[PDB]
């Protein structure tokens, strides 16, 4: 992801 | 029965002497190459250097040892064998092109060359003068003239042309022979002539071939077709239309068989029943060989993986473009010999390949 | 004859086929292999990146890398990689001369199937596309109009209930929590025993090691005692170089996490919650027909034994008269692609594509209108 | 350097005007008596009834082989290639193991000259006949194709 | 690839069926040994040309003879970077035309590439090596111009986060 | 508006940048560009694929030296490119870094060597076409500009437009003959030794006699060796005998620091003061194919023009280039070329029977003040002139006929 | 290289040797150097009526009228003090050095005289900047013709600035390689935690430009930057206003640098190529020995 | 040798007689499969003594000596020395690579040079790596009989690549960059 967990 | 690679370059053509113990070949340049046969093995006797163009035509006189060598340079010389070196006598043969096949005739007086002037040269001695002179074929013609093939009674010429036309000329020359015998091709025999004229528009003829006795005339085309022409039938037609490559060379092992070679690399036999007057493909006269295989070692492994990251099952590998025959004449053949664009020539013979196929039946 | 290509593309294994068939043509790991060394021998197969069964027959000189991370790519330069090496190396088959019908979990970045659709569109120039969401797809393969998937996928786990063929979207729940997680997870608990795994080609032992000895215990607490009080539950296993390793109590450590994320350290709830959840979510008037009609999908529900513990968790969590059938086939692993091969033959299909003048036309915010 | 005379006596092509250039002859009979090819209207009502063994047969039956007229050659194309271009995909080699090789060494001239323009699909089925009459003839087939004067 | 398996059939049927060259000195010209495709001096020696396609856009165009043959190809251009790609990719395979013995330094008008196999190339050299170097060509250039494509948009990513990053 | 054209002089040991309209060169750089190089296997073409953004990590010019992480290659060999992906970054940088210009708003004059062959035009129109996009392109030979530059220090009335321009550069030495502004192009002679030449003779003369010269700088000493003691003999073994018998003036000292602790080498300057520029009138010095003096190349050059345009190009030899920055170079040339032309003139008296007696030819060697950059100056001129944007090759020649468009230049016919 | 740099190397070259030639005491020589820049920009270096003791720079950009109006010179007065005088006839911006009053540290002066364009640029910028910083909204915004067929519309609010690029490339090749690298230029927000929203768009203009005379068409793009107030303050603003002034020029470069980098690659898918027609070639039985020039071994 | 030739009763120190040492080495010298079996073999009974005749017709014979000379490059405690065998040299070599790539290292192992030409040093190390290794690798030894020369034998095999002319030290390159070229153009 962009935010909260990586991807 | 043997294969013997001269080269890696192609042959342009060859000829054989009377008892069949010496080779005169094209080495794909300007010399001809004499090789003799030493036991087992060739053994290069005799350079004959004389051309500015590389040779297209050779052919070799059984019963007076003279050969004839017309090149690319509007050239033929005939080289007469001196002690123990051949020297060459120059032939004016008048033409502005290219010349591309030249054939003795059957009793050694004449020859004939077929260029790519759209004429054929009728060569003989004028002992008046010790002149080699010659005389032009040149109505009909239209383009090069490929094969030549002459009949037995020493006037009758079979020449194929790129104009995709097979025809039968008459080379009488009333200065070193008699006037010639009533033929089954007609009784006018002057010459430059027209007996015959083949009916196909397609496909150029690189190969002409007269019967043992005269009555037939075979040819082959870059269509994949090869025909007969039957005199005694009032001149009838009798095409195969093949479904392989098509055939460079030919010749009459019997009056009823002809083997033909071509860009396939082996011989195949073709048979002719006048009972019917059609052609029949009599097969492969090759047996496919299994080509064995090599370990690579550790120089050529690399060297053919950093450089580079047998196919055919033949003798030949590349196109065959000239079939002899070695013994037996044209009435009963038992050896013919191919020489192809891979320097190679391979002696065949007509027993043993009858003998390893049952299957194959020469008429 | 011309089909559309079926290419699931999920986070850990790529599966890609021709529509109307039983069975994905090419099934290979998503991942691409880069060297970390410099060749010394001369002419010996100097190429930029190894993808697919390449990389994981040369893993040992290679740094592993996957492009889809979470059921999200994460990295574009890959999955180009990726996709040109299914259309020219594993189909081998032109991109223009078929549609294309990719996967997607639910719940995912706009930004995804955006660029998805670019991607397809600008780079492989094919005529048509389509972006489906795995658990319906599974759905349909499992030939049903009603039901709740639970799709474990390798990346991501997801549940999307299903009633008549009308979709929920407000009942539907993602957790990231699947065979990569677990994957690590073994890792981290191997260490216990003196196994040390650290780099990606020792992470794909520990992958093989988890796909083939771990199981699910229907009782936790039960199969601990077991495995401490006698030597009876213990695998041995033969890694790449002769070395043998023997794991007991870890066995079913490993997919136990699915159930209690609280081992790595996560605040969410196990699959089984997460399904009871996604249910009750539903109107209450249909949840029995969910209740009998759960779905399971995805490598990561192949453990032996889940059906079994899934049934057991639901049977305590709802009501002691609903009748609790956890529909799980011996196929699962393929059931998102078997659906796609189905869902890309049908004829009622053939006007939902969307068309390259359609992208044309309206950029490729089109995925929003046309896909769900 | 440059030259600064006339050298426009370069550009003139004599040898189109030689005289000892190559004429492709036709026969007198051939030249007179033009044959009209296929007739349009059987193939077209062997088509509508359904039958296509006898389509193409009837498509096959005379060709503008002999003529030199551009139209008839054109219309004769354009009625075997729509023959060929309807067949289904399975009925394609029952089809051509019904010919003499003169047969298909003229399906394969009619093949070669539907690939120089083409359509949506019919180069899709051509390639599946060219599969097909290969397999039947052999390379002699092409080659007889290639090396023809008279295109039909 | 398999989308171009009878595609590929029919082209490489066609290439030998030609290819079987011959020696042949020139009719027009005294001693000049020149392809006879090349010059189109004489109309007796050139067969017919054969045109292999496809679709209305990717075809082979084979034009034979007695010593050459000419083989044009016109490869698949999807969109404009695709073009400029095979632009620019043709012409680096020109540029290096003596190292590709059997290569054409210009393309035949309204084809991408081309290539010309006179008689000394199916002497000295290979045939079927030949006809295996032109369909390796025509199967695996989309491949790589595809390839490029990708890198042409891998460029550009790195770029946007290269600028982007300073901000 | 228009913006003025660029004019970018590339040679094998320096390029000029600048701005056509100007009187000197903007930038005088190295041609030499330092990239990342380190030990790989495989082909060049092969290893140069760099991943990322990692080909635009490379520097030129003065930078390109000081870098001494980096591997510093030379693109240019004798005058002509032989590598034509450093080339492309090297234009790239010099574009976009140094002009500042942005390729689309100017035209450019290059320049070239008289043998360039027509495959570096062509890829150097391809390059400057298609991947910057230049609206016009002129390829001018380098030493017909060079007669343009002497018009500045002569005085008003005889700046003449014919005369023997004598481009001696890093890579190559070229020898002109201008008439009345035409370019005698069939009598160009063209050798490949110059300046670089001198520098490896020199560093090999003092490899086999000195000591104490780092490796690393054996090649940066023969060029401060070369162009500060070197000067042209008027005799070669009287100069042996002279520096043999009194060592002690004719022998001096050169210092140099190593620029790797900061210590002092010094070393002795001797024979290689005067057999450095001996090359120029023993070609065979230094590439024994040659044999000619550049006298005799000189007289060769002029004797084959026409004949009434021989006796002003003797007048106005005008040198160029750096390696003609020797003492007394022109001096030791013209002495020569006044013998030849004397002893051919009395040769022609005397066979006409002794009674005339023709006019001396006059000979003249120009030094100038602008020789180290007169290439540049006199490109500077033509691409400031309204008649340049007329001989240009615009963009739509290109977009239209091709490359090829750049493939003739005056040195051959057709 | 990678990114542009806004200095340019001409001017501090000639200033540079004009100070050190004047500050050794040498008599001063003349001087006359014009040449361009990026976007049209033309610069002239002479003297003022053949004064070989002042060395006029003088500067003609493309936002011609934006710098005339009132406040747009604010930066330009703050930055170079007295050399700032009375543009040159036929330019816009003009400063001029007394070769006898330069002050000491010449270092100084030379390196804000190579930055006259982007300091140009940067002061008919900052207007907005604190348009934004003072707390007013709605103040002024306009469109910055930046270069000929391309505009810069700047917009200032309560909390944000707003910069679109109407952006089209003149080559046909720029345009379609371009229309990759604005496309993809929304991908590079995952480089860092900290970068301007940045929004594409080249199917319709966006709804900024729909009351003013920024550049719209079917071939031009478009590109927003939208500055908040952590890119504008008054610590971070250089930056900020160095990338938004060479952004079109970068990618420009950058456009042209593809090629280049391409082309390596296109070499190496050749001697790829080559390597398989090499499989043609029969391997010679024997190969004569050779030296490094080519001459026979002239030994075993 | 000469170390241990002394406690039979022959003294070589001069270095002309280190060649008649050598010479003694590589005629006589083996490597044992066994060590401590045929210690105790050679040590009760006079079956492996070997006599060797010197330049100036004086015959020396040893016994024992024969196979301790080879034996210290399995157990370099002999000269004194701290390092492991060569055996556990090229064992913790292949340990030191990755897990993937071993079984394809243990079936792949390559001796050269002229030390290695020891008669039953292949087995040798087959018997004392298959020690150390797994019981399911294979371990091949590929010892061919042309191992002394090897080294040369690749350096011709490279040297005659199309694309070793690309990998050169040109003089050209060398005389603008001094010696430390070497360190950029070759590993
Ligand atoms: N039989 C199995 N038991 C346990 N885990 C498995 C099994 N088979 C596969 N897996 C794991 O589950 C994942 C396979 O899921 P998959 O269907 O490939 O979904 P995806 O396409 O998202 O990877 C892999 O990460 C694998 O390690
Ligand atoms: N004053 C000088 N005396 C002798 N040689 C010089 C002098 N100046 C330059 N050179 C030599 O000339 C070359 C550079 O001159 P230049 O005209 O720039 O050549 P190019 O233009 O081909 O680079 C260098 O090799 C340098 O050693
Ligand atoms: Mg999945
Ligand atoms: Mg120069």
């Amino acid at each position: 992801w962009x935010a909260x967990c990586p991807a | 029965m043997a294969y013997h690679s001269f080269l890696v370059e192609p042959i342009s053509c060859h000829a054989w002497n009377k008892d069949r113990t010496q080779i005169a070949i094209c080495p794909n340049n300007h010399e001809v190459h004499i090789y003799e046969k030493s036991g087992a093995k060739w053994t290069k006797v005799h350079e004959l250097k004389e051309h500015n163009g590389q040779v297209t035509g050779i052919d070799w006189a059984p019963e007076s040892n003279r050969i004839v060598t017309c090149g690319t340079d509007r050239n033929a010389y005939v080289w007469t064998l001196k002690g123990r070196t051949w020297k060459p006598t120059l032939v004016i043969l008048r033409i502005n092109r290219a010349a591309r096949c030249v054939r003795w005739a059957p009793n050694e007086n004449k020859f004939a060359v077929g260029s790519g002037s759209r004429v054929i040269s009728i060569c003989y001695f004028e002992q008046e003068n010790d002149w080699w002179v010659c005389k032009h074929i040149k109505k009909p013609i239209r383009s090069t003239v490929l094969s030549l093939d002459w009949h037995p009674n020493n006037v009758l010429l079979a020449a194929g042309s790129c104009d995709f036309k097979c025809r039968i000329f008459s080379a009488y020359i009333k200065e070193v022979e008699e006037r010639p015998a009533p033929t089954p091709w007609g009784s006018k025999m002057p010459f430059g002539e027209l007996m015959f004229e083949s009916s196909s528009s397609c496909g150029w003829v690189h190969g002409v071939c007269f019967s043992a006795s005269g009555s037939r005339v075979a040819w082959v085309s870059h269509d994949s077709t090869v025909c007969l022409a039957d005199a005694d039938k009032k001149m009838a037609v009798a095409t195969l239309a093949s479904e392989t490559l098509p055939l460079l060379a030919l010749t009459f092992i019997t009056d009823n068989s002809l083997v033909a070679a071509g860009h396939d690399c082996f011989p195949v036999l073709f048979t002719y029943d006048a009972a019917a007057g059609m052609l029949s493909f009599g097969g492969r006269l090759d047996v496919p060989k299994q080509s064995s295989q090599r370990g690579l070692t550790a120089r050529e492994r690399f060297q053919n993986l950093d450089k580079k990251a047998a196919g055919l099952d033949s003798l030949h590998k590349n196109s065959v473009s000239q079939i002899s025959v070695l013994s037996g004449g044209k009435a009963k053949c038992s050896q013919f010999c191919t020489t192809g664009m891979d320097g190679g020539m391979s002696i065949w013979d007509v027993k043993s390949l009858e003998s390893a196929l049952k299957d194959l039946k020469i008429k | 004859d011309i089909a559309a290509l079926v290419v699931d593309n999920g986070s850990g294994m790529c599966k890609a086929g021709f529509a109307g068939d039983d069975a994905p043509r090419a099934v290979f790991p998503s991942i691409v292999g880069r060297p970390r060394h410099q060749g010394v021998m001369v002419g010996m197969g100097q190429k930029d990146s190894y993808v697919g069964d390449e990389a994981q027959s040369k893993r040992g000189i290679l740094t592993l890398k996957y492009p889809i991370e979470h059921g999200i790519v994460t990295n574009w330069d890959d999955m180009e990689k990726i996709w040109h090496h299914t259309f020219y190396n594993e189909l081998r088959v032109a991109p223009e001369e078929h549609p294309v019908l990719l996967t997607e979990a639910p719940l995912n970045p706009k930004a995804n199937r955006e660029k998805m659709t670019q991607i397809m569109f600008e780079t492989f120039n094919t005529p048509a596309m389509y972006v489906a969401i795995q658990a319906v797809l599974s759905l349909y393969a499992s030939g049903r109009t009603t039901g709740i998937v639970m799709d474990s996928g390798d990346g991501v786990t997801h549940t999307v209930p299903i009633y008549e063929g009308y979709a929920l979207p407000h009942a539907i729940l993602r957790l990231d929590l699947a065979g990569r997680d677990l994957t690590d997870y073994l890792m981290k608990i191997l260490t216990e025993r003196g196994y040390s795994f650290t780099t990606t080609a020792e992470r794909e032992i520990v992958r093989d090691i988890k796909e083939k000895l771990c199981y699910v215990a229907l009782d936790f607490e039960q199969e601990m005692a077991t495995a401490a009080s006698s030597s009876s539950l213990e695998k041995s296993y033969e890694l790449p170089d002769g070395q043998v390793i023997t794991i007991g109590n870890e066995r079913f450590r490993c997919p136990e996490a699915l159930f209690q994320p609280s081992f790595l350290g996560m605040e969410s709830c196990g699959i089984h919650e997460t399904t009871f959840n996604s249910i009750m979510k539903c109107d209450v008037d249909i949840r029995k027909d969910l209740y009998a009609n759960t779905v399971l999908s995805g490598g990561t529900t192949m453990y032996p034994g889940i059906a079994d513990r899934m049934q057991k968790e639901i049977t305590a969590l709802a009501p002691s008269t609903m009748k609790i059938k956890i529909i799980a086939p011996p196929e699962r692993k393929y059931s998102v692609w078997i659906g796609g091969s189905i869902l890309a033959s049908l004829s009622t299909f053939q006007q939902m594509w969307i068309s390259k003048q359609e992208y044309d036309e309206s950029g490729p915010s089109i995925v929003h209108r046309k896909c769900f | 350097a440059r030259n600064t005379l006339s050298s426009r006596f370069r550009r003139v092509d004599i040898d189109e005007f030689d005289e000892n250039k190559f004429v492709d002859e036709q026969e007198e009979a051939a030249a007179a008596a033009a044959e009209p090819g296929p007739d349009p209207s059987e193939v077209d009502g062997l088509l509508r009834q359904g039958d296509m063994l006898r389509a193409f047969h009837a498509a096959l039956r005379n060709s503008p082989v002999n003529t030199k007229n551009q139209a008839v050659k054109e219309r004769a194309q354009g009625v075997v290639l729509k023959v060929l271009t309807n067949f289904k995909s399975s009925e394609i080699e029952q089809a051509v193991q019904s010919l003499d090789r003169n047969g298909v060494d003229l399906l394969m001239k009619y093949i070669y000259k539907g690939f120089e323009k083409p359509t949506e699909n019919s180069s899709a089925v051509l390639l599946q006949w060219h599969e097909k009459a290969l397999a039947v003839g052999g390379l002699g087939s092409i080659i007889r194709v290639l090396t023809a004067r008279k295109t039909v | 690839t398999a989308t171009l398996r009878p595609y590929l059939s029919a082209v490489r049927a066609t290439l030998q069926a030609a290819l079987c060259l011959e020696n042949f000195s020139s009719q027009v010209v005294e001693r000049h040994n020149k392809p006879e495709v090349e010059v189109r001096s004489s109309k007796e020696l050139l067969l017919q040309p054969v045109t292999i396609s496809r679709n209305e856009k990717e075809k082979v165009l084979i034009e034979g003879s007695i010593n050459s043959v000419r083989v044009s190809i016109a490869v698949k251009q999807a969109d404009e970077i695709e073009k400029i790609l095979c632009h620019k990719f043709m012409r680096f395979m020109m540029m290096r035309a003596e190292n590709f013995f059997i290569l054409r330094r210009k393309p035949v008008e309204g084809y991408d590439i081309s290539f010309l196999i006179t008689n000394f190339h199916t002497e000295q050299m290979y045939k079927h090596k030949l006809v295996d170097f032109v369909i390796h060509f025509m199967e695996e250039i989309d491949k790589e111009i595809s390839e490029m494509k990708l890198s042409v948009n891998a460029r550009a990513r790195i770029v946007a986060e290269e600028f982007l990053k300073n901000f | 508006g228009r913006l003025p054209a660029c004019v970018v002089d590339c040679g094998t040991g320096y390029t000029k940048l600048g701005y056509a309209g100007n009187t000197e060169p903007q930038f005088i750089i190295p041609s030499c560009i330092a990239i990342k190089e380190s030990a790989k296997v495989g082909d060049q073409a092969q290893r140069r694929v760099m991943k990322g953004v990692d080909d635009l990590d490379f520097f030129i010019g003065d930078e390109a030296i000081e870098k001494p992480t980096y591997a510093t290659k030379w693109p240019i060999r004798h005058g002509i490119v032989e590598d034509w992906d450093l080339m492309e970054r090297f234009m790239e940088q010099v574009i976009f870094k140094y002009l500042r210009a942005e390729p689309e708003d100017h035209y450019f004059l290059l320049t070239e060597p008289p043998l360039n062959t027509p495959e570096n035009r062509e890829y150097t129109a391809e390059i400057m076409f298609e991947s910057f996009n230049v609206p016009g392109l002129y390829i001018a030979v380098q030493a017909v500009l060079a007669l343009a530059a002497s018009w500045t220090s002569r005085q008003v009335g005889e700046r003449t437009l014919t005369g023997t321009v004598i481009d001696s550069g890093d890579g190559v030495t070229h020898v002109i003959p201008v008439a009345e502004g035409y370019v005698i192009g069939s009598c160009i002679k063209h050798i490949p030794i110059a300046g670089r030449d001198i520098t490896y003779f020199i560093q090999q003369l003092l490899r086999d006699r000195e000591v104490g010269i780092p490796p690393e700088q054996s090649l940066e000493t023969a060029k401060a060796v070369k162009e500060r003691y070197s000067y042209v003999c008027p005799d070669l073994v009287k100069e042996f005998n002279k520096y043999d018998t009194d060592g002690s003036k004719w022998i001096k000292q050169y210092t140099g620091i190593n620029a790797i602790s900061k210590k002092e080498f010094s070393i002795d300057v001797g024979y290689e003061r005067f057999l450095g520029p001996e090359i120029f009138f023993h070609p065979e010095f230094a590439n024994p194919d040659f044999t000619q003096p550049i006298s005799e190349v000189v007289d060769e050059v002029i004797q084959n023009c026409p004949i009434d345009v021989r006796r002003p190009l003797y007048k106005n030899i005008v040198l160029s280039g750096g390696s003609t920055m020797f003492r007394d170079f022109g001096r030791r040339l013209q002495r020569d070329l006044k013998r030849t032309v004397d002893a051919r003139l009395k040769l022609s008296e005397e066979l006409s029977g002794g009674r005339l007696k023709p006019k001396p030819i006059d000979v003249q060697v120009i030094t100038h003040h602008m020789q180290r950059y007169a290439v540049w100056f006199g490109g500077s001129m033509l691409a400031s002139t309204p008649e340049f944007y007329q001989v240009c090759h615009t963009k739509k020649d290109y977009e239209e006929i091709g490359p090829s468009i750049c493939r003739h230049n005056p040195v051959f016919g057709v | 290289m990678i990114l542009l740099e806004v200095n340019n190397r001409i001017i501090e070259e000639t200033l540079a040797l004009k100070f050190e030639n004047a500050a050794a005491g040498n008599k001063p020589e003349a001087v006359e150097v014009t040449f361009a820049d990026f976007d049209g920009v033309l610069y002239h270096i002479s003297n003022p009526n053949g004064d070989k003791t002042k060395v006029m720079v003088s500067i003609s950009l493309k936002f011609y009228k934006e710098l005339q109006a009132h406040g747009a010179d604010e930066l330009l007065k703050r930055v170079y003090g007295s050399f700032l005088v009375n543009p040159e006839s036929g330019y816009n911006v003009s400063l001029l050095y007394d070769l006898e009053n330069l002050p000491a540290s010449k270092d100084s002066i030379v390196h804000q005289a190579g930055m006259l364009k982007r300091n140009c640029f940067a002061s008919v910028f900052e207007k907005y900047f604190q348009f934004q910083e003072e707390g007013k909204e709605g103040e002024n915004r306009a469109v910055i013709h930046y270069r000929d067929d391309e505009t810069m519309y700047v917009e200032s609010k309560k909390d944000r600035v707003t910069v679109v690029f109407s952006t089209v490339f003149k080559d046909d090749d720029d345009v379609v390689i371009g229309k990759v690298f604005m496309q993809e230029f929304k991908e590079g927000r995952r480089a860092s935690h900290t970068a301007p929203q940045v929004l594409f768009s080249h199917r319709e203009p966006p709804l900024e430009l729909k009351d003013t005379d920024a550049a719209v068409g079917d071939n031009i793009g478009y590109i927003t930057f939208v500055l908040f107030p952590r890119h504008t303050n008054a610590s971070a603003r250089d930056n900020t206003i160095n990338l938004i002034h060479t952004f079109r020029d970068y990618l420009h470069y950058h456009i042209k640098c593809s090629k280049a980098y391409i082309h390596t690659r296109m070499r190496a898918k050749t001697s790829d190529f080559l390597k398989v027609l090499n499989r043609a070639r029969p391997d010679a039985e024997k190969k004569e020995m050779k030296t490094i020039t080519g001459k026979t071994f002239s030994s075993r």
